[PDB]
């Protein structure tokens, strides 16, 4: 549990999240989904320390239903990004914090606008067009840094994306089973099953 | 009115009533008496026999704390054994923080103090006895009394009971006669007479004496339970007198 | 009267109204006998049931090995004094190798009445307790009364109708404390002493519950075709 | 840091350099380290210089209180006992090494406090990093029965001896007069033996030198009416 | 590993006649990974701005902390917050964590409303104040920083004189340190009018 | 003990009625009216001080209208100190939901949290509730203009127009006849100053016996603003309705 | 033991009183005479020292006291309340204020944090509430100067000049016929003077009137100098000559 | 440091050097070691300097407040009271304690706390880092029952060896006298000791 | 009626629990007095040891407080002892926390602030007693402050507390009225309770033997109690003139 990517392009953002999980030397899983759907608008992708992930991120997803079932309403990326991120600044002077780094990929329904939110497990946040964990942008933002335009499609940032993908399976030294990659647009979430 | 329904009520005479009433159960109790000699105290204390099943010198009343102080009371028994219980519980700690053992007008207030906190409070009773204690520290013998107020005072002979009056009349005639003092194996002899001059008010049962002391030189300044040959003596003088 | 709506109440007289009523509900408790001699000590109680149907309500409780005691009164209460017993029992051989002394247990058992009739909010207990037992200083019967009181005896009776076996047992005191070394002859005068209080119904099978201690004898329990041996 | 105390005639001073530092580099070049308790009792901190502060502000507050309380003017002890034993409980961690020193109806007073909460009493004191170099020339000069004048020379004399002498002290000279039946008197920069030179060159820019990429104005007003 | 370098980046105040000047990088990095270039570190409640250097978390939340204080402030006490007051607030809120702080450089600047004089001031990590009549540097680059201050400031500049040396000593700071730069901000700032300036560097 | 001098503050009467809560109402029928008036292009807050005196500081004094934060405002009926109880609660919470998610409260969730403080003291704890029923008027992007009133009870309702305080049959009855959809701001401005002068038991509407506050959309553009009125501008509004 | 009050001892009865607060208002009535009056360049409180027995040294009970160097209080009631909310409201001004903005609360903070307590013992557990209605006096630097009363339920006003306790009615149609918008510091401790001489039976002099005032800075009662912008304290205590000196021109 | 205190025919009197040390450096050269906790019960203190300052300062405080209801407190009754804070602090406590005091009726009594916080009433007692180099002088010079003027030239001559050789020792010899007659402070100087 | 009950108002604005604790305080039917001299303050108070089997020595309403402090109680024992308690062990935690010895009249105070809780909180009463706390204070000079159930204090020239206190201190009036000074013009304290006993003998018409009374005195660093023998030199002293 490695590997989360995301891209922001003209109207959707995509996340793309690693298969595998490791149990000492042996992959265990090659098919493992490392994501939660926050709301109908919000996906979430995380990495970090084992079972803390999984914990944290269904922890923030039953928080943001029950907020939704409250108010009857959808709160807007940013707002959800902000309580994620006040959760993990907690965490992270508490006796244990919780080692969890997460991708926030959500369609403000408001505004009409995509929005990637980029936090660390110390509560760092930033809004990016594109934003990655651990080593995986030492690999792949010079080729973000070169070919992302603003005004792509969704079809060009699967694109540049599977680039990505591809220089990291040619340099990385770990083995990762490719990428789960899941579409966040004004529609909804869903799941590109052949990729 | 209504201000004898709770306890720590100031009435519109500045009276607690509740206290006042604790002192009725007091009165209902058995005699018990404390006496002063001239390196010591002596305690005794009227045990009515209410059945010939009562197993003789069992149902023991006087009381110790630490190793040196003796405490008798009358009213109702258990509140007597719960203060004896706290009683034991602040010689301890004053021992352990200090060393020596609790001198005996030390042991008054702490006792005081505490009867006194259940008088603030309607969330709790007043004690229903009067406890006459004392014994020998440094500065030699005392005995004290404590009421269910609080109050306590120094005496030089003490009763309390339903033959208090008795009692002390019988009292202040040794404090007349003895102004030289009185010895510790006088001060036992005079205390069993008092007993049986004051079952006078109880003569419906018969009764059992008992009798403890502390003296310096008699018990080396520990809380002795007066037993034997020491008691039956004592007993024989007392029904000597009462004839 | 205006004097008995809580514990924490004196009335003018002195007297405490409420721990006067829980003294009342072991009145109306079944019969119980206590008595002892110099190597044994014996309890002898008359169950009560419900109906027909319904089973005798158990009446002793055993405490220790050497200790144990009979009921009169509220049954849950008794439960409570008998675990705080059996506590106490097993504090004095755990901590200090040492059988608890039953003069000691009455003394305990006194303190923990005593609290429950000072304070506000809670209420006295409601049960009246026979404990015997055997120690270091031989065999021993204690009465105890949810006012605090404990007392030591030879014997005595708590419940309805207590009053003509506690005659019986001042009657037969010098009789029944020389029965040594004879528990057989030690409950016949238990079950004896029981009967001056009974009227109307007798001791059968399922109604008689005895328990003795002794010099050689553990704490234990009679019931059943046990006791038929002394209807 | 150089702090010092000296006891005169009718009263008490105590004085300060004024640098503090962060590593090797010097954050502020003219920082004000005698602190005011209260009027007529004033302290100078050596060690962690937000605890210095901190646990005076603390103290001086509770003082202020238990002045109001008492209807009594404050007294040194007072603030000694309440500084110490604060710092006792905090065992050392709480990094306060202070000099205090003051003036009440029981007389003049001047006393140390180490930050474990250890205190001294003495007729002259130094404490920090050129405590060494001060307490050299308060041992040579100190006697008995100084004047006020004597004591402000002597205590600035043990600062200065600090700031040439101590790469941990520096700038200027503060210094307060503690006199029995007066106002306390703080002087600020008393002594100023370290003013930089003018420099050889303006550096002074033309203007647009910067390149510039957007201007925009900023909305510090609240929200308009109508 | 340090918290204070991890995120880098630095800010810079100073005064000038009737006026002050703040300013700041705008990197954020994970150690030599750059992240961010837009990640401001200046912030203002009502007419006082607080620049905040360090960990980034630590400066996000007193942000929010901050924002969060001077609104109940503005509510009760029916008036805007001064500089010199906030200063206190600062330095009050960071010693209540003497023992766990917030790995931070904090940065005061503005003019009081009513005496109209210019104010700037700096902090430690646990709350002590450096009040500074010339100017305070804070960050990964706060050594390089000192010395450019040291050299280009000196008393009484015009607003648009200021931003000139107050830009150079940022720009000039942050070429010599690795975890600064990647844009920069300066704020010029009068009694009733504050302007802001993006300005131009190399991105490397 | 203790037992004896409890008044038992949160039981049900026979009927089903919370005694407590009823009386704190009773108490708040005598306090001074406070009117809410909701338009298409903002909110109206009018309320009247209780009789005043000639040497009350009336620029420096607040009894009726205060500030929650920038978007939310409430109109008190009862106990004053009991009301600024609450209202600093509340904004505590707009600044603790602003600080979490980065947005200003919406209106109903404030009002919510203070109803269910209310209503918790009529529950548990055995203490009085508090003698405050509050008019909330505020804006946010979900629902736009809002009006809320909530009482010792807890509960809380909507409303296009509404009054607390005293004389509430007449002034809602009023408010009722004259309240149309389409109204505006200025419309509603004199609504409630008209309402206020005929429901008033003193002899005649005065400025110095008057609070007043608006927010209005009449912001530069896209952003809303509170305008408490100063003792000078509700002189000047009450003559230009027509009262004065 | 325990304190088991943990229930409300004041609570509304069937016509909405809040009968512990009306019967602590009474309280406030029967207490001695006391007033403040507010001037363009500063304020003025005063009250009667009612000596309760001669033997009674009543210089060592103050009855105007000082809560912060800008701030005074004065009350009518019960004392032994006022004394106990005069060390809650000095303390109060330290704790969450001056330890937090390292400055002195303005004077309606204050007010309101006072306020608070006293609305606290009116809905707390096993507790009265307080019997003493306050006159509060300030300065500060944005607010100029104020004048506040504090009742026993909690609520606090603002005045122009104003008074409570015995006399407050006849007090109050005084100070309305004699205060303007013009009155310097002088005039107003005149009219101060002028409006207590009514409510006061016996002696009149400076030795049985406490007054003080909120005015300029007092340099002389700082006790340091060298801080220029610390200019000490602008609560003063009028002496006992400082007050007969104003009694001749009176 | 150098600490000591000796019963002799009149009561009991205690000694000090009056060196404080931070490593080498001599923080405090004319320190106060003696100090009282009663009238005529003071004590000699090693260790933390601030661990002995705060645990005397309790001490003093308990002894107060049992004088103000007991009476005037026994010199093993304050002993006691150190004892209980030093043992059962002792994981947190630097502190090498003696406690001399004079009673009418026990005369001088000394008590040495070490610490571990365990109590040894003693007829002299020697204490801090000094006192190791003259464990053999006081042994050979001690006796009981010795007058005023021999008691203190025992203290002095034997403080005058520890500051001799111990570097943690050194200053004015400070002494307090505890008698009937009252309580009288003493002090000898370096050019008096030294020459001996 | 339980506004009669516990310490709420009743609809006078009145705490009748507090004035019914004032009452109290006359259960004891002992008078006491207290005065000041140029160096000390003296007080007096009535002993009256009515059992011949009481010990008179322990019988006593004077308690050493501190070294410093003195205090007379006028109501019962228990309440008395109680405040004593109390009293010593706020004396003793001052001088540890503050670091000097704790001022009479902040003792008063102290003890005045702890009564008002009293008034206020229903669950406490208030005790029965009036507390005279006297002292030679180092800043004030000779003290007298008084504390009573209503948690009232104020310090005094002189003053007398009993059943019998409005003669005393009419009594203690008239003489101040004519010497026009605060204090007892007198070097010595022994005729400053010369002046004490003379006094109440003369304002309550009664003679006194040794045994009928007990004295307090104050001077500069201690407070203490006079034996009997000490008061009999002092009754000589005043049937010789
Ligand atoms: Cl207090
Ligand atoms: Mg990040
Ligand atoms: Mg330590
Ligand atoms: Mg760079
Ligand atoms: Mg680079
Ligand atoms: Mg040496
Ligand atoms: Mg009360």
């Amino acid at each position: 549990m490695d590997i989360i990517l995301g891209i922001r392009v003209q109207d959707s953002v995509i996340l793309a999240s690693s298969k595998a999980v490791t149990r000492g030397i042996s992959v265990l899983k090659d098919s493992d989904d490392k994501t939660r759907q926050l709301s109908p608008h919000t996906l979430m992708s995380f990495a970090g320390e084992a079972g803390d992930t999984v914990q944290f991120a269904e922890y923030i997803q039953a928080n943001i239903q029950l907020y939704s079932i409250r108010e009857d309403y959808e709160l807007s990326p940013q707002a959800v990004s902000s309580f994620v991120r006040q959760e993990l600044a907690k965490s992270i002077r508490s006796r244990r914090p919780y080692q969890v780094n997460v991708l926030i990929g959500g369609y403000d329904k408001k505004k009409n606008k995509p929005e990637l939110y980029q936090i660390d497990y110390l509560g760092t946040k930033v809004e990016l067009p594109y934003g990655a964990h651990g080593y995986s942008g030492f690999y792949t933002f010079s080729l973000l840094d070169h070919h992302y335009r603003p005004d792509m499609t969704t079809e060009e940032g699967l694109d540049l994306l599977k680039l990505c993908v591809q220089e990291l399976e040619k340099r990385m030294p770990m083995d990762f089973k490719g990428v789960i990659v899941k579409i966040v647009d004004k529609d909804g979430i869903r799941q590109v099953d052949d990729f | 009115t209504g201000y004898d329904l709770s306890n720590s009520v100031f009435s519109p005479d500045g009276r607690n009533f509740q206290v006042e009433y604790a002192v009725k159960a007091v009165e209902n109790g058995t005699t018990s008496i404390g006496i002063k000699c001239n390196d010591g105290v002596v305690f005794a204390v009227e045990k009515l026999i209410t059945s010939k099943l009562l197993v003789p010198q069992k149902n023991v009343k006087i009381q110790v704390v630490d190793r040196h102080i003796g405490c008798v009371y009358s009213g109702l028994i258990p509140d007597g054994r719960h203060l004896v219980n706290r009683g034991r519980e602040e010689a301890a700690s004053f021992k352990k923080l200090y060393k020596t053992p609790i001198p005996i007008p030390a042991f008054a207030d702490r006792l005081g103090q505490y009867v006194q906190a259940h008088t603030l409070y309607n969330s709790v009773r007043p004690f229903g006895v009067s406890t006459i204690f004392g014994g020998v520290d440094k500065n030699g013998a005392h005995l004290y009394m404590l009421e269910p107020s609080g109050s306590y005072w120094g005496y030089k002979g003490a009763a309390t009971g339903k033959g208090r009056q008795s009692a002390k009349a019988e009292l202040e005639k040794l404090v007349d006669h003895h102004p030289e003092g009185l010895s510790a194996r006088e001060a036992v002899k005079q205390a069993a007479k008092i007993i049986y001059l004051a079952h006078e008010d109880n003569k419906e049962k018969d009764f059992e004496l008992e009798i403890s002391w502390c003296s310096l030189s008699e018990t080396n300044g520990l809380h002795k339970f007066v037993k034997g040959d020491l008691l039956q003596e004592a007993i024989d003088f007392a029904q000597k007198e009462i004839n | 009267n205006n004097y008995d709506g809580d514990t924490v109440t004196f009335s003018p007289t002195g007297r405490l109204f409420q721990v006067e009523y829980a003294l009342e509900a072991i009145k109306q408790g079944s019969v119980t006998v206590g008595l002892r001699s110099n190597t044994h000590a014996v309890l002898v109680a008359l169950k009560r049931n419900a109906d027909e149907l319904s089973s005798y309500q158990k009446k002793i409780i055993k405490c220790d090995e050497h200790m144990g005691l009979s009921l009169a009164g509220l049954a849950p209460d008794a439960r409570v004094l008998s675990n705080y017993l059996r506590q106490q029992c097993n504090y004095s051989s755990l901590v200090f190798n040492r059988k608890l002394a039953v003069e000691r247990a009455g003394h305990l058992l006194c303190d923990k009445a005593q609290k429950n009739t000072q304070s506000y909010g809670g209420r006295p207990y409601g049960v009246g307790l026979l404990i015997i037992g055997y120690d270091k200083s031989g065999a021993h019967l204690l009465e105890f009364q949810p006012s605090g009181n404990v007392t030591e005896l030879y014997g005595t009776a708590i419940g309805a109708r207590s009053q003509g076996a506690k005659t019986y047992l001042e009657r037969t005191l010098d009789t029944f404390i020389k029965i040594d070394g004879n528990p057989d002859e030690l409950i016949k005068a238990g079950v004896e002493a029981i009967s001056q209080s009974l009227r109307d119904e007798s001791l059968t099978v399922d109604n008689l519950s005895i328990a003795i201690v002794g010099k050689d004898t553990p704490f234990t329990i009679y019931d059943g075709e046990a006791v038929a041996k002394y209807i | 840091t150089t702090i010092v105390g000296v006891k005169f005639n009718n009263g008490v001073v105590i004085a300060a350099d004024t640098r503090s530092t962060q590593g090797p580099i010097v954050a502020d070049k003219n920082c004000a380290k005698l602190h005011r308790i209260s009027p007529k009792i004033w302290c100078a901190g050596a060690g962690t210089a937000a605890d210095t502060e901190a646990v005076t502000q603390l103290i001086g507050s509770n003082i202020e209180l238990h002045s109001l309380y008492t209807s009594r003017e404050p007294r040194v002890v007072s603030a000694l006992q309440m500084l110490k034993q604060h710092l006792f409980k905090y065992q050392g961690h709480i990094g306060a090494y202070l000099i205090v020193a003051g003036v009440d109806p029981t007389g003049s007073h001047l006393f140390s406090i180490h930050a474990h909460g250890s205190t001294d009493v003495g007729y002259y004191l130094s404490l920090g990093s050129g405590s060494l170099a001060a307490m050299a020339v308060l041992e040579s000069h100190w006697k008995q029965d100084l004047t006020k004048e004597e004591a402000i020379k002597l205590a600035s004399d043990a600062i200065q001896a600090g700031i040439w002498n101590d790469l941990g002290s520096g700038s200027n000279v503060d210094v307060c007069v503690m006199e029995i039946g007066k106002d306390a008197e703080y002087l600020r920069n008393y002594l100023t033996p370290n003013v930089r030179e003018e420099k050889q060159k303006s550096y002074k820019f033309p203007r647009g030198t910067t390149a510039v990429l957007k201007e925009s104005i900023v909305n510090i007003c609240d929200i308009q009416e109508e | 590993s340090d918290p204070s370098s991890i995120n880098g980046g630095i800010v810079v105040a100073m005064t000038g006649k009737d006026c002050v000047a703040i300013a700041c990088d705008l990197r954020l990095g994970s150690q030599s990974l750059g992240v961010s270039n837009k990640f401001e570190k200046i912030f203002h409640y009502g007419h006082v701005f607080l620049g905040i250097t360090g960990l980034a978390t630590d400066v996000t939340t007193l942000n929010e902390m901050f924002r969060y204080k001077t609104n109940l402030y503005k509510l009760k006490e029916e008036r805007a917050i001064e500089p010199e007051t906030f200063t206190q607030l600062v330095s009050s809120s960071l010693y209540e964590r003497r023992f766990g702080p917030y790995f931070v450089g904090p940065v005061v600047a503005g003019i009081n409303s009513k005496s109209g004089k210019p104010f700037i001031a700096g902090f430690d990590l646990i709350g002590c104040i450096d009040e500074a009549k010339d100017f305070i540097v804070s960050g990964t680059a706060s050594d390089q920083l000192f010395g450019m201050c040291e050299s280009l400031y000196e008393p009484n500049l015009e607003p648009e004189d200021l931003f000139e040396t107050i830009s150079q000593a940022l720009l000039n700071a942050a070429d010599r340190d690795a975890l600064s730069g990647w844009g920069a901000v300066v704020y010029i700032i009068k009694k009733d009018e504050v302007v802001k300036r993006y300005l131009k560097m190399r991105q490397d | 003990g203790s037992r004896r001098y409890d008044s038992r503050t949160t039981i049900f009467s026979p009927e089903g009625r919370l005694y407590q809560v009823e009386y704190a109402l009773e108490s708040i029928s005598h306090a001074g009216t406070a009117i809410g008036i909701m338009a298409s292009d903002g909110i109206v807050l009018a309320a009247e001080r209780k009789v005043t005196s000639t040497l009350l500081e009336q620029d420096t004094s607040t009894e009726k209208l205060y500030k929650l934060n920038d978007k939310i405002a409430v109109a008190v009926a009862g106990l004053t100190a009991d009301a600024e109880i609450l209202i600093n609660t509340a904004r505590i919470h707009a600044q603790n939901y602003l600080k979490t998610y980065n947005e200003d409260i919406p209106v109903e969730i404030l009002v919510r949290r203070l109803s269910d403080i209310k209503q918790g003291y009529t529950q548990h704890g055995g203490l009085r509730p508090f003698g405050v029923s509050f008019i909330y008027a505020g804006y946010d992007d979900r629902y736009g203009y809002q009006l809320y009133t909530s009482n010792p009870s807890g509960n809380y309702t909507g409303w296009k127009a509404i009054s607390v305080g005293a004389n509430t049959s007449a002034a809602q009855t009023l408010l009722q006849m004259d309240y149309k959809d389409d109204m505006k701001v200025d419309d509603a401005i004199e609504l409630a100053l008209k309402t206020l002068s005929k429901t008033t038991d003193s002899s005649a509407l005065t400025y110095d016996r008057l609070e007043f506050a608006t927010i209005r959309k009449g912001a530069n553009d896209g952003e809303v603003y509170q305008k408490i009125f100063k003792p000078q501008e509700i002189k000047d509004i009450l003559v230009k309705t027509g009262i004065t | 033991m325990t304190d088991r009050y943990s229930f409300s001892l004041t609570t509304f009865s069937p016509s909405g009183k809040l009968g512990q607060i009306d019967y602590a208002l009474t309280a406030v009535k029967q207490g001695v005479t006391s007033l403040g009056i507010k001037a363009t360049n500063g304020v003025v409180i005063a009250t009667e020292k009612k000596s309760s027995s001669p033997l009674a040294m009543s210089e060592t009970l103050s009855k105007v006291s000082l809560l912060t160097p800008d701030i005074g209080a004065v009350y009518s009631g019960m004392g032994p309340d006022y004394r106990v909310l005069v060390d809650k409201s000095r303390k109060v001004a330290h704790t969450s204020y001056k330890r937090i903005y390292g400055e002195y609360p303005p004077t309606k903070l204050l007010v309101s944090e006072v306020a608070k307590i006293m609305q606290e013992a009116t809905q707390s557990g096993g507790v009265r509430p307080f019997g003493v209605s306050l006159l509060i006096a300030g300065h500060d630097e944005f607010n100029g100067f104020s004048l506040y009363q504090v009742d026993p339920s909690g609520s606090y006003f603002p005045w122009k000049a104003t008074a409570i306790g015995k006399g407050s009615v006849a007090a109050k149609t005084f100070l309305e016929k004699r205060w303007n918008d013009e009155l310097e510091l002088e005039d107003a401790i005149h009219i101060a003077l002028l409006t207590l001489k009514e409510s006061v039976e016996g002696e009149f002099n400076g030795d049985t009137i406490e007054l003080a005032i909120i005015g300029d800075e007092n340099p002389d009662l700082l006790g340091y100098t060298g801080i220029p912008t610390d200019k000490g304290p602008r609560f003063r205590k009028l002496t006992s000559q400082e007050i007969n000196d104003r009694l001749e021109a009176l | 440091t150098s600490i000591m205190a000796v019963t002799f025919k009149d009561g009991v009197i205690l000694g000090a050097d009056s060196r404080t040390t931070t490593g080498a450096y001599i923080a405090n050269r004319v320190t106060d070691k003696l100090t009282r906790v009663h009238d005529k019960i003071w004590c000699c203190r090693s260790g933390s300097a601030a661990d002995t300052q705060a645990i005397a300062d309790i001490v003093q405080y308990h002894l107060e407040l049992y004088t103000s209801q007991y009476g005037t407190p026994s010199t093993e009754t304050a002993a006691s009271v150190f004892k209980e804070l030093c043992y059962e602090n002792k994981d947190n406590l630097t502190a090498g304690i003696i406690v001399a005091g004079y009673d009418d009726k026990n005369k001088g009594e000394v008590y040495t706390i070490p610490l571990g916080g365990s109590v040894h009433k003693l007829p002299y007692a020697i204490a801090g880092s000094g006192s190791t180099f003259i464990y053999g002088y006081c042994d050979k010079n001690f006796r009981e029952n010795m007058s005023k003027e021999e008691t203190v030239d025992f203290i002095k001559h034997s403080l005058s060896q520890a500051i001799k050789w111990d570097g943690s020792s050194g200053g004015v010899i400070r002494m307090v006298v505890l008698t009937a007659a009252g309580v009288e402070r003493l002090i000898f100087y370096p050019d008096e000791y030294e020459q001996l | 009626g339980y506004d009669r009950h516990i310490t709420i108002f009743s609809p006078e604005g009145r705490l009748y629990q507090v004035e019914y604790a004032f009452k109290a305080t006359n259960q004891t039917n002992i008078n006491s007095l207290a005065v000041r001299g140029k160096d000390c303050t003296v007080v007096i108070s009535q002993k009256k040891v009515p059992d011949k089997l009481l010990d008179p020595t322990t019988v006593s309403y004077i308690f050493c407080i501190s070294r410093t402090i003195g205090m007379v109680v006028n109501g019962p024992i228990p309440d008395a002892r109680n405040a004593a308690l109390r009293a010593k062990a706020e004396a003793a935690e001052f001088r540890y926390k503050y670091g000097y010895d704790m001022p009479c009249d902040v003792l008063a105070k102290r003890m005045a602030n702890l009564s008002q809780i009293y008034t206020q909180r229903a669950y406490m009463r208030p005790l029965g007693v009036i507390l005279t706390f006297v002292s030679v204070d180092e800043e004030l000079g000779p003290s007298i402050y008084k504390t009573d159930p209503a948690g009232y204090y104020v310090g005094y020239k002189a003053t007398a507390t009993g059943p019998k206190q409005q003669e005393i201190t009419t009594n203690l009036e008239n003489h101040f009225k004519k010497s026009k000074i605060d204090h007892i013009n007198e070097e010595s304290w022994e005729k400053v309770v010369e002046f004490a006993i003379t006094h109440m003998i003369d304002a309550l018409g009664t003679e006194f033997s040794k045994n009928d009374l007990e004295v307090g005195v104050a001077t500069k660093d201690k407070f203490f109690t006079l034996s009997a023998e000490n008061i009999e030199e002092r009754l000589v002293a005043i049937a010789e003139q």
